Formats: C-alpha cells, structure tokens, sequence
C-alpha cells in the first residue's frame, strides 16, 4: 500500500560520504514534509533531518548539521540523505519517515557502519570454567559481520548464549558465545565452540577445557 | 529542548494483561505527543498521535490519555504481538524528541543472574591484550548494573556490554560484560572483581580472581 523503500548506506570510513535513497509509493509525495531518524545499537530514537513538501523548509538536528544535506526529488517519489564526514558516531539504523502531525510511514531501516577496518578474521580465545558451570568463547577483533558460533557442531543447543557483536572502538567486532552446563559433566563430555567468520573464510573449532588459575 | 522521560524502564506483563506506560515532558507539549512501537530487527510503527488517536490499521486495544506533561499509554488486554518497545515523541518543538523507551515484556519470576568471571587466556596475554569478561546469566527483570572493580578502583569507560533477547523457554536474559586492558596494565593489577546489582540479589553480588592465582 503506502510504502517507503530505502537504499544505499552500508560500509564507510572514517572521514568519508554516503548518500541514502528513499522511495516513496502509495501517496501524494510531494505535498508532505519528509524526514530522517536514526538509532545508533542499543539505543533510542534521534531525529537527524525534515524537508518540506517542496523544500522550501530545511531542519537539521545538532549533531549532523554542516556534514548531512537532505533533498529530494518530487518527480521521482524520493527522499534523500547526502552523508559527508562520517564519524564512528554516526553508525546507526537510518529510518526515513513521512510526517503529518506524527511520523506515521517509517521506511525498513538502512544499517551504516562507520570504520576503518578492512576484512579481517577474528581470534578465539576460551572463557574457561573453574552444580552448574559456565564456558564459552571469546569471538573478538573481526570484520565485517557477521560470525556464526555453534556448540559440539549443532548438537548443543540448550542454555547456549551467543551474544549481540559490538563495534569496538577500533572498528573491529567483537563477541562472546556461552553456554551453561552440569559440573558433572566437564570432567567426561567436551565441549566446542564453531567458529564461521565467511567474510575471512575464517574457521576455527576450540574445545574449551576447565582451568583453576 | 524538550526532554521526553518514559517510565518505567521495563513492564512485566502477561497475555491478557492491562499495561499502562507513562511518558514526561520537561514542558508543556499540549497534545502533540505520539506514541510508537518497535519490536526487535524491525522499523518503529505509529500507534497514536496527537495524544488520543488511533493510526489507520492499529488495533483497538491501544488507547492514549494525557496533555500538558503528562501523557499514558494503555495496552487494555495484551495479545502475544504487543511485547515490545515503546517509544513516545513530542511534536510541540524543533527538534521534535523521543522519549528513551519502555519495554513491556513477558512477566516471569524473578531470576538473580548466575554471575561468572573469565580472566584472559594466555593465548590473548601473548598478544599484548587483555580481555575480562563477566557473565551475568539467566536473569530477570533486565535492569542490572555491572561495576568493574580493579584493585578496587572503580572502572568507567573500558567496559562494553551486550544483552540478549529474551528468551523463548525460560523467559530470562544474559548479558556480557567485557573489560579492554592492556596487557601492561593488566599485569600492573592483582585484584579483578565484578560487581553485580539487580532485583534478585539481596545485597551487590562481587565475583572476582586474583592475576596469576589458583
């Protein structure tokens, strides 16, 4: 029905430029005010951006003003967001929004990640237990997502934990997989975490052994 | 500008339930308040605007009330499709403001995370770095607080954290909680505490290891 499809973003540098596309269908385009909102992981909604039905009226929120210029182009049903001097700051879901008195049509979100890094597998370290004991791996410093970890090869599902990646300040990902487990069972089942990093074509099995030190 | 505070952080609720969350101005906003949805991975959606009117399409177990500063929103017989996030937005001022949000999840009792701390591998050691995780696992309701502590001092700023979804046979969350230090550093300490305050625990849970000790 009223629809608003978006495009463009993704990896960026440090420094660098971005354009998100907008495209709007369902509606009379150009007799609304458009908008841009982002949400940077984890977190809560920001307004970035407005333009008035036939651009007369441009806003900026604080944080974008002088890098972001937003436009749009009536006869194409589209919205626009021309990103200059990205910074780490500014990796966040982009959302697009038509508003009336609310923001009542939201496009599906456009992920832009902000880093320098280039493609890069990640290193596995163990998390090492010492009724119930906890171990897992430590997934850290790859690039791009994403890493799949299974346990014991899919046949270790229960009271596994594999958690969200977070962006370092580095521009390398990092997370941690666990998984919870009888005491009485590390010192005969052995457990491993698998390890897929695609992007690197990256491969690693680690059994994780119990330690005290 | 205007700042939104919406209250509480977190609703416990069951299917079936009456839920009311609540959203605060800093000033007065009259009726230009609205009220939003987002559920995990997904765009937000709009329920109400301008305080008491219901969206095309949304559902009519969703009411709004309030003006001014005070504003509430009523889910009147929660179904399985309302656990989510709420978000409220001022439309009386440039820059229009969202309130922080308010996540209204599925009510369980209350679970004190099983806490664990994992010093760094040597493996990692080797390579100049030093990562600390601790393990908060299994709890509810959400809100907890993790507080580094090295040789006491209290840490700020080389921690990151990372929660789960909640999850679907046990109702309960994890989090991970990873502290960056140099292997410098790290070797300079001797005592590695974490400290845990939530719901379930009567008083601050601290697990913690001593470097090079077994």
């Amino acid at each position: 029905e009223v629809q608003l499809v978006q495009s463009g973003g993704g990896l960026v540098k440090p420094g660098g430029s971005l354009r998100l596309s907008c495209a709007a269908s369902g509606f009379t385009f150009s007799s609304y005010s458009m908008n841009w909102v982002r949400q940077a992981p984890g977190k809560g909604l920001e307004w970035v951006s407005s333009i008035s039905s036939s651009s007369s009226y441009i806003y900026y929120a604080d944080s974008v003003k002088g890098r972001f210029t937003i436009s749009r182009d009536n006869a194409k049903n589209s919205l626009y967001l021309q990103m200059n001097s990205l910074r780490a700051e500014d990796t966040a879901v982009y959302y697009c929004a038509r508003v009336t008195d609310a923001f009542d049509i939201w496009g599906q979100g456009t992920m832009v990640t902000v880093s320098s890094a280039s493609t890069k597998g990640p290193s596995v370290f163990p998390l090492a237990p010492s009724g119930t004991a906890a171990l897992g791996c430590l997934v850290k410093d790859y690039f791009p997502e994403p890493v799949t970890v299974s346990w014991n090869s899919g046949a270790l599902t229960s009271g596994v934990h594999t958690f969200p990646a977070v962006l370092q300040s580095s521009g390398l990902y990092s997370l941690s997989s666990v998984v919870t487990v009888p005491s009485s069972s590390l010192g005969t089942q052995t457990y491993i975490c698998n390890v897929n990093h695609k992007p690197s074509n990256t491969k690693v099995d680690k059994r994780v052994e119990p330690k005290s030190c | 500008d205007i700042q939104m505070t919406q209250s509480p952080s977190s609703v416990s609720a069951s299917i079936g339930d009456r839920v009311t969350i609540t959203c605060r101005a800093s000033q007065g906003i009259d009726n230009w308040l609205g009220w939003y949805q987002q559920k995990p991975g997904k765009a937000p959606k709009l329920l109400i605007y301008d305080a008491s009117n219901l969206d095309t399409g949304v559902p009519s177990r969703f009411s709004g009330s309030g003006s001014g500063t005070y504003f509430t929103l009523t889910i009147s017989s929660l179904q399985a499709e309302d656990f989510a996030v709420y978000f409220c937005q001022q439309a009386k001022a440039f820059p229009p403001t969202f309130g922080g949000g308010t996540k209204v999840d599925i009510k369980r009792t209350v679970a004190a995370p099983s806490v664990f701390i994992f010093p760094p591998s040597d493996e990692q050691l080797k390579s100049g770095t030093a990562s600390v995780v601790c393990l908060l696992n299994n709890f509810y309701p959400r809100e907890a607080k993790v507080q580094w502590k090295v040789d006491n001092a209290l840490q700020s700023g080389n921690s990151q954290e990372s929660v789960t979804e909640q999850d679907s046979k046990d109702s309960t969350y994890s989090l991970s909680s990873t502290l960056t230090l140099s292997k410098a550093d790290y070797e300079k300490h001797k005592v590695y505490a974490c400290e845990v305050t939530h719901q379930g625990l009567s008083s601050p849970v601290t697990k913690s290891f001593n470097r090079g000790e077994c």
